[PDB]
């Protein structure tokens, strides 16, 4: 689920380099949803 | 000093705080005190559900266990810095508390 | 006395200097290189031994034997070049009179507590410029703003062929820098003459070099960084030669700072280069980073960091090879140094993905709840 709110994430950047607003909100974003993605552990989120 | 004056107001606060979320401070300690940790360090869990929920009506006793893994380990830092964060934790308790009022006056407000 | 041998070291930053006057006078083209290039390549020719470095002494012996030849030879105007290289060649002539050995046969390879502060901390930035921080990153950073977003088309043997492979295999990283030294030596020597010398208007994107002062301003500034990045390293090389992982961790709040200096793109270097992909998409939105989002989809699509490892030669491949086409493209600018920072950074993950690899509780609790 995180990593499918990540790829929809990765894709509105993608479409937005396609263009004919801006992402840097959305790199805010893929900075975040990489972050918990990434500290989804299986030793401190496991706790 | 205006400062002095300040940090007893502050720790006046505290208390008062304290004393609305009293009742659910106390529920948090038959249930909570039990439940979230989040200090447990390393890597796994061993005990797993022996580390949290048999740990350490309405206020109850000894009757699962005393302070045997450091009842006061969340009461260390806490007390710790008794001026300021925990104005902070005391005011975080009170809507936590009182959460459905915090509802109430976000719709009108 | 420490300054009598401090002073009997320093003559090669002594002659620079006067190699900088030599230089913009006398000889356009000849003074440039003889003095002060030709130094900057004996520079090179101990660095390039990867063992005699700053113990080189023939060669260097030679050079003043060289600029007394000059001297004898030749040098308001007959008096101009008299004095002026005699106030080069009196410093050159007496460190082969005496003392030439501190800098070239001595230095060799083969208060209180505000003050011990002070030279702990200039060691351990020294520790980092002797790491690949300095080694490499601040070096092809200079490198890539003064060749791309600079004097472009005949500067791609200074960035395209050398930096774009060497980034992403180090093993010629060394050479490389040696190199590029050498051959923005030659570029200057070459622009010293400038172009408009019968200008009769073989093609690689001509720009010539018509202004004399700002046209020589920037190749130089690199040349000298090398020289800069070759002293800090040469200085921690023989300062080693003669004179925690998880653990510091779950400590305190120092212990997570110490661990994460020490060991950021070890772990967070992949989720790094994904979010530069997103750096030069949004610094571009042209048709060029369609390519740099799609290998972005690929290697988020391998999820497991297993079989994003594998991915990894191909797409520090690609990058590569993109920055070469890049330049081809502006000489046969900003976005070059976007994905040369992508590059930079993805190498330096290939080379952690396959080789390294291969009260805080309150801190705690924000990122892991």
């Amino acid at each position: 689920l995180w990593d499918c709110l990540i790829l929809y994430n990765v894709t509105v950047i993608i479409s937005k380099n396609m263009l004919s607003a801006g992402i840097i909100w959305d790199s805010v974003c893929f900075f975040f949803l990489l972050l918990q993605r990434r500290v989804f552990l299986s030793h401190y989120y496991l706790h | 000093f205006l400062w002095m004056l300040g940090q007893a107001l502050v720790d006046e606060l505290t208390r008062w705080l304290q004393e609305f979320t009293r009742h659910h401070g106390t529920m948090s300690d038959v249930l909570r005190a039990e439940r979230y940790l989040l200090t447990q360090e390393l890597l796994q869990g061993g005990e797993v559900h022996r580390g949290v929920l048999d740990q350490l009506a309405s206020e109850l006793l000894l009757d699962r266990r005393l302070r045997i893994p450091e009842l006061e380990e969340a009461e260390l830092f806490a007390e710790g810095q008794g001026r300021a964060l925990r104005l902070l934790r005391a005011v975080y308790q009170c809507v936590a508390a009182h959460s459905e009022l915090l509802c109430y006056f976000i719709i009108i407000l | 006395e420490l300054v009598k041998g401090v002073y009997a070291k320093y003559w090669i930053y002594v002659c620079a200097g006067m190699f900088i006057v030599v230089s913009f006078a006398g000889r356009l083209v000849v003074y440039k290189i003889v003095y002060m290039f030709l130094f900057l390549l004996c520079l090179t020719l101990f660095q390039v031994y990867y063992s005699l470095w700053r113990k080189l002494l023939k060669a260097f012996w030679w050079l003043v034997v060289a600029y007394t030849m000059l001297v004898l030879i030749a040098v308001s105007e007959l008096f101009s070049s008299i004095l002026v290289p005699g106030f080069f060649l009196l410093a050159c002539i007496l460190q082969l009179h005496y003392f030439h050995r501190p800098f070239m046969q001595l230095t060799d390879m083969e208060l209180e507590l505000a003050a011990g502060f002070s030279d702990v901390l200039s060691r351990v930035q020294v520790f980092l410029r002797r790491l690949l921080e300095l080694h490499v990153f601040k070096l092809v950073a200079l490198y890539t703003v003064w060749v791309a977003l600079k004097e472009v088309s005949v500067m791609n043997l200074l960035l395209v062929v050398l930096w774009a492979f060497a980034l992403p295999y180090p093993r010629f990283r060394p050479m490389a820098s040696c190199l590029s030294t050498v051959w923005t030596c030659v570029i200057i020597v070459c622009k010293m003459l400038y172009q408009l010398k019968v200008v009769n208007p073989n093609w690689f994107g001509v720009r010539k070099g018509f202004p004399n002062l700002g046209y020589i301003q920037n190749h130089l500034q690199v040349l000298l960084l090398l020289v800069f990045e070759a002293i800090v390293y040469r200085r921690q090389e023989h300062y080693r030669r003669q004179h925690g992982t998880r653990q510091q961790l779950d400590q305190d709040l120092l212990g997570c700072l110490k661990y994460f200096i020490n060991f950021f793109f070890y772990k967070f270097g992949l989720e790094i280069c994904f979010l530069m992909a997103v750096n030069v998409i949004g610094q571009r939105m042209n048709f060029l980073v369609t390519l740099h989002g799609c290998w972005l989809v690929a290697i988020l699509t391998r999820r497991h960091r297993q079989a994003i490892a594998r991915l990894w030669p191909n797409y520090c491949l690609f990058l590569a090879l993109f920055l070469l086409y890049q330049y081809l493209l502006c000489l046969g600018s900003t976005n070059l140094i976007s994905d040369f920072l992508l590059l930079l950074c993805a190498s330096q993950q290939w080379q952690v993905f396959s080789a390294e690899r291969t009260y805080l509780d309150m801190l705690k609790v924000a990122v892991f709840r």
